[PDB]
DNA sequence: GTCCCTGTTCGGGCGCCT
DNA sequence: GGATGGCGCCCGAACAGGGACTG
């Protein structure tokens, strides 16, 4: 039937008409699968057949589902959403099932012709309209509307997710220890009931939506468990994913890639370990779909240790709030990061993966502290409370690193595990000047018209040496002349240079930087024993900053 | 009841649509025990996702009392929302304490044509259900409006308090009352009360604030009998940048000192007319900032520096380097230091001061990552005003500017 | 003013679930 | 083949903000 719900009040946006799209050929399977589900339709009032007095048109097609037996009429409105009003939509996120608690019973059923039940509002049925052919020349072709929701429009998935939680809402003020999770129109129900009295709240809830127009067909009411909900098995006492299917070309392209990239982000809920960096490094500057582009040898092997990740049989369990939630973080090369949460040893809930590239330069601390925001907003989404790290990071590592960052970092409660490889800083900065240590006053200067410049130093042992750039920037310059200071110093070393944006950087302690020169300047500060690293304000005649400066600008500026 | 009054937006400016974010179990336990009351009371409604308009919501725990307080992020309804002199005696009372007086907005109705941009979202656990969303029917709570259309009834209800006390200033801001008065520990509280119940006739906190210690930070030179190159060098970079808030800063005699390619190491004995610069530039740090004028029409700018050690040092402007107030702010210097924890104080003290000098909320610009602040700060958080902020990588150079020795 | 460098946000593609 | 919405990932693109530079 049709929901006595009240009709959610849609308008265009102001100045805009109603759709004119003409009909485009279908073919004749599609036609014969059309009628019938039209004279349906409009039977059940869910259409009504319109004449020559509304102008408006848009275009209709039909996919199979995935029952892959009958067929899902769709429509082409991307005309009339251009010119529909804002929604802001309802459906805030997805169900996830280690958020799901240990239930006695146990219901899966969902609601049959889900947008075909619930109204449309009358005033706006007309911008609905849609025209469908025949037999030619035996019968010409009809023109209905929308008396329901159409499948194809902007605002079909809020309305019907709002009209569903109203429905519900009644359900569940009366039962309010009965955990009902709505997405579209499927419906978890679980109880701390007996099977026999859980079976007639069943029923309950089936009367409750048959009174509001939603039926519950018993072809996708399921009974027993494994229960098919959201792509996953639910179990008694465990869940797992569906079967993940990678793709094997040969030929990989970049749609081949984007797909093999999705199946495995969505396989690491589950499968620990999943390393998708080289497989991302390709895609990059491409401009087609159908590029074709050839895997690298790093990309052969972690497409390689992935396939065998998934050729193990692995599960979940389910949330129970009086134990305490844990979360234990894994370091991976190249800035790759997988997590596992749990509450009992080796029995996770659900894994996970971090490996967001943020920030041109950046070391391992940095990129810990990033995993450790992104699993507790994660967690809280899932479980809405924080969970306790367990970091492969030390103590002492953690309390240097917030000690010297002029930036206010920090990480809720922790604990260090041993498992390799540690995070740790490879260099540190000294906080005074090193006694012994040869003092290197560096600069560097370019031109912006011609893109020349030069970079060198001037130490207060005699030494002075300059090295000439070709399309090179002032920043680049400063830059490089702080790499001329480790190359020719020894392993205790003093640097005063009057870049702050180099010596912001430095001073991050970055072991990692889309840089080349910025990782030349990483490799060298590691094998220093001691640095020291001085600012002093540029043009202002402090020496020996004077010294070098005129050595630098000396026939590209001026 | 009581006649409406209309109030609409900004020429060319929509409504706000703005993302709720993720909120904790015990949070939204406690807005949904508190939204249901409040539309049993008629002061929301139910809407669909028909209205395209959104504010975030939270809750907040009082320091000891089991129950919740309801905010909603209305400060960018506030910048859309179309446009009494500030006291400048409460700045000099002995105590001042701030009262929530944020339930008497709910005696007004709202204008019918803005309730639609006055709307929230509360969240499911686990997206167990999709967001329920509200719209308000009353004066909300922290938005602009809501004290100025109260503004009339507002004065009737304080005038026979404030005639029968002449010397207690009560100011009002969002839906804080600040009142600060002269009188003893003891007997300030006891007015406190009589304003309360006072309040409580008509219809329907924390903590104790004191202006009179509010001392300011001034730039310090350090004090050494054995000079570097390298503490000269730290100075005249430091000198150079103060110079430029106090012109009379110069350093002339003390960078002579360092001509040539010396050593870091290298000690350096001051001469008579470099010591004497040195000492002529710290009289000239205490003397205040000159041509400094406070301009409503336009933002309150505070930076934020971490010194470590649980020290925080501020500056209030609205021009570079036209300070008008530069502050510090310490803590716990404990092991178990949350820095988060102690930004959000410190934001929260800033704040406090700005609306008490000048009676207007300041724009941050705040020393941590926009993930790591926007994870944490609620939890932390006993102000029902929130005042805007944006995040930034302050160079570590004025970290050492605004030290402490 | 311009050039440079780095930050965040946005929408494109893919993955998953009427 | 030809629709919509949610969330996730990754990428490049279009911004905004701050610092340094020419004469
Ligand atoms: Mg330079």
């Amino acid at each position: 039937p049709i929901s006595p719900i009240e009709t959610v009040p849609v308008k265009l946006k102001p100045g805009m008409d109603g759709p004119k799209v003409k009909q485009w050929p279908l073919t004749e399977e599609k036609i014969k699968a059309l009628v019938e589900i039209c004279t349906e339709m409009e039977k059940e009032g869910k259409i009504s057949k319109i004449g020559p007095e509304n102008p408006y048109n848009t275009p209709v097609f039909a996919i199979k589902k995935k029952d892959s037996t009958k067929w899902r009429k769709l429509v082409d409105f991307r005309e009339l959403n251009k010119r529909t009003q804002d929604f802001w939509e309802v459906q805030l996120g997805i169900p996830h099932p280690a958020g799901l608690k240990k239930k006695k019973s146990v219901t899966v059923l969902d609601v049959g012709d889900a947008y075909f039940s619930v109204p449309l509002d009358e005033d706006f049925r007309k911008y609905t309209a849609f025209t469908i052919p025949s037999i030619n020349n035996e019968t010409p072709g009809i023109r209905y509307q929308y008396n329901v929701l159409p499948q194809g429009w902007k605002g079909s998935p809020a309305i019907f997710q709002s009209s569903m939680t109203k429905i519900l809402e009644p359900f569940r003020k009366q039962n309010p220890d009965i955990v009902i999770y709505q997405y579209m129109d499927d419906l978890y129900v679980g109880s701390d009931l007996e099977i026999g009295q859980h079976r007639t709240k069943i029923e309950e809830l089936r009367q409750h939506l048959l009174r509001w127009g939603l039926t519950t067909p018993d072809k996708k009411h399921q009974k027993e468990p494994p229960f098919l909900w959201m792509g996953y098995e639910l179990h008694p006492d465990k869940w797992t994913v569906q079967p993940i299917v990678l793709p094997e070309k040969d030929s990989w392209t970049v749609n081949d890639i984007c797909k093999l990239v999705g199946k495995l982000n969505w396989a690491s809920q589950i499968y620990p370990g999943i390393k998708v960096r080289q497989l991302s490094k390709l895609l990059r500057g491409t401009k087609a779909l159908t590029e074709v582009i050839p895997l690298t040898e790093e990309a052969e092997l972690e497409l390689a240790e992935n396939r065998e990740i998934l050729k193990e049989p692995v599960h979940g369990v389910y949330y129970d709030p009086s134990k305490d939630l844990i979360a234990e973080i894994q370091k991976q090369g190249q800035g790759q990061w997988t997590y596992q949460i749990y509450q009992e040893p080796f029995k996770n809930l659900k894994t996970g993966k971090y490996a967001r590239m943020r920030g041109a330069h950046t070391n391992d601390v940095k990129q810990l502290t990033e995993a450790v925001q992104k699993i507790t907003t994660e967690s809280i989404v899932i479980w809405g409370k924080t969970p306790k790290f367990k970091l492969p990071i030390q103590k002492e590592t953690w309390e240097t690193w917030w000690t010297e960052y002029w930036q206010a970092t920090w990480i809720p409660e922790w604990e260090f595990v041993n498992t390799p490889p540690l995070v740790k800083l490879w260099y540190q900065l000294e906080k005074e000047p090193i006694v012994g240590a040869e003092t290197f006053y560096v600069d560097g200067a370019a031109n912006r018209e011609t893109k020349l410049g030069k970079a060198g130093y001037v130490t207060n042992r005699g030494r002075q040496k300059v090295v000439t750039l070709t399309d090179t920037t002032n920043q680049k310059t400063e830059l490089q002349a702080i790499y001329l200071a480790l190359q020719d110093s020894g392993l205790e070393v003093n640097i005063v240079t009057d870049s702050q944006y180099a010596l912001g950087i430095i001073q991050a302690q970055p072991d990692q930087s889309e840089s080349e020169l910025v990782n030349q300047i990483i490799e060298q500060l590691i094998k220093k024993e001691k640095v020291y690293l001085a600012w002093v304000p540029a043009h202002k005649g402090i020496g020996g900053n004077e010294q070098v400066d005129k050595l630098v600008s000396a026939g590209i500026r001026k | 009841p009581i006649e409406t009054v209309p109030v609409k937006l900004k020429p060319g400016m929509d409504g706000p649509k703005v993302k709720q974010w993720p909120l904790t179990e015990e949070k939204i336990k406690a807005l949904v025990e508190i939204c249901t009351e409040m539309e049993k009371e008629g002061k929301i409604s139910k809407i669909g996702p028909e209205n395209p308009y959104n504010t975030p919501v939270f809750a907040i725990k009082k320091k000891d009392s089991t129950k919740w307080r309801k905010l909603v992020d209305f400060r960018e309804l506030n910048k859309r929302t179309q446009d009494i002199p500030h006291p400048a005696g409460l700045k000099k009372k002995k105590s001042v304490t701030v009262l929530d007086v944020g339930d008497a907005y709910f005696s007004v109705p709202l204008d019918e044509d803005f309730r639609k941009y006055t709307a929230f979202t509360i969240p499911s656990i686990n997206n167990e259900t999709p967001g329920i969303r509200y719209q308000y029917n009353v004066l909300p709570q922290g938005w602009k409006g809501s004290p100025a259309i109260f503004q009339s009834s507002m004065t009737k209800i304080l005038e026979p308090f404030r005639k029968q006390n002449p010397d207690i200033v009560i100011y009002q801001y969002m839906d804080d009352l600040y009142v600060g008065s002269d009188l003893e520990i003891g007997q300030h509280r006891t007015k406190i009360e009589e304003l309360r119940q006072h309040l409580l006739r008509w219809g329907l906190m924390g903590y104790e604030l004191h202006p009179d210690k509010w001392t300011v930070q001034p730039i310090v030179l350090p004090e050494k009998d054995s000079w570097t190159v390298n503490d000269i060098q730290k100075l005249v970079g430091k000198l150079n940048w103060a110079s430029q808030i106090y012109p009379g800063i110069k350093v002339r005699q003390l960078s002579k000192l360092l001509r040539g390619t010396k050593a870091l190491t290298e000690v350096i004995p001051l001469t008579e007319e470099a010591e004497l610069e040195l000492a002529e530039n710290r009289e000239i740090l205490k003397e205040p900032v000159h041509g400094v004028y406070y301009d409503p029409s336009k933002d309150l700018i505070a930076e934020i520096q971490k010194q470590g050690q649980g020290q925080w040092t501020y500056q209030i402007y609205q021009e570079p380097f036209k300070n008008l107030k530069t502050g510090k702010y310490a803590r716990m210097r404990g092991a178990h230091t949350n820095d988060v924890k102690q930004l959000t104080e410190a934001v929260q003290k800033i704040t406090t001061e700005s609306i008490v000098i000048w009676g207007k909320t300041p724009k941050f610009k705040l020393p941590i990552q926009k993930e790591t602040w926007e994870t944490w700060w609620t939890e932390y958080w006993q102000a029902t005003w929130i005042p805007e902020w944006e995040f930034v990588n302050t160079p570590p150079l004025v970290k050492l500017w605004y030290q402490l020795e």
